[PDB]
């Protein structure tokens, strides 16, 4: 419909059933889109950050966010949260 | 294999300007010294005793540039160029993630360019698709005479 | 030091702690700078029963 509770750019019914982003606009998903390479997205219709990451549902779905984050992060249900670690290679001791 | 130290450039060793193809210090000037380790240029870089014994026996210390910081310039609400708060580290990864690197030696004068490459697995990527020849022609500004590319005369 | 090497132990007591909480700014971005807990610690302790 035209209702919008979370006040993102995606209507609630589209979030409930399914939607895909084309021409920077969210449209109702049809099963014929899968052969063109499109994807089907579903997310919370009462929230603006379904996954908890700083980017919203419309930003993630449309890819309007940073271009160095992976494609899998573009669906609203996966968080774009980096995992950084530190690994030691060698140790040097300078006797005083 | 031992990294003696990693030092960021303090206020003494910061280049105010570096044009494409230029050099800091400019051509005709001596190299700048880098002999301070702390943040306020109050401490000198130390080395061990075994490291010094290695050094006086002929071994050489190599220098590796891991990363480089810097700013770029744009126009504010007025006509004044402002280069404070603008950084390149915000765009380095985004540029590297969607571009193909091309280099060109041409007798000790290197050129490095990045050209946008279209993703064929994304139906919503509208960036035009280019061949390798078109990318080479665009990046280096080479001209076409008889179906071939000449940089200036080569 | 002479006490310490004779067997006595050092006890550690936490007198107070400091930290910030998260809230939404004009955008949808969580900000946790300047939102301290020491402003509300006394107000919460003065009208509440601890369980
Ligand atoms: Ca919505
Ligand atoms: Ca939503």
């Amino acid at each position: 419909e035209d209702l919008d509770t979370d006040n993102d750019n995606i209507p609630d019914s589209y979030e409930r059933n399914g939607y895909t982003i084309k021409d920077l606009i969210a449209v109702k998903w049809e099963d014929s889109f899968a052969e063109q390479g499109y994807k089907k997205y579903v997310s919370n219709y009462l929230e603006s950050n379904t996954a908890g990451d700083p980017y919203t549902d419309y930003e993630k779905a449309s890819g309007s966010f940073d271009k160095a984050i992976k494609t899998e992060a573009r669906d609203p249900l996966v968080a774009a949260y980096p995992i950084v670690g530190v690994g030691m290679e060698k140790l040097i001791i300078s006797t005083n | 294999g031992d990294t003696l130290s990693t030092i960021k450039a303090q206020e003494n060793q910061i280049g105010n300007n570096l044009s494409p193809g230029d050099t800091y210090p400019k051509k005709g000037l001596s190299p700048l010294a880098l002999n301070t380790m702390d943040q306020f240029s109050s401490r000198l870089i130390p080395i061990n005793y075994d490291q010094l014994k290695k050094l006086d026996a002929g071994k050489q210390i190599k220098l590796e540039t891991t990363q480089v910081s810097g700013n770029f310039g744009t126009k504010n609400s007025s006509g004044q160029i402002v280069t404070e708060g603008n950084s390149w580290s915000d765009y380095i990864s985004q540029i590297d993630s969607i571009s193909a690197s091309i280099i060109l030696d041409t007798e000790n004068e290197s050129y490095e360019r990045r050209v946008t490459a279209k993703n064929l697995q994304d139906p919503e990527d509208k960036t035009p698709e280019l061949t390798i020849g078109e990318a080479i022609e665009k990046a280096f500004g080479a001209t076409k005479k008889d179906g071939l590319l000449y940089f200036n005369d080569i």
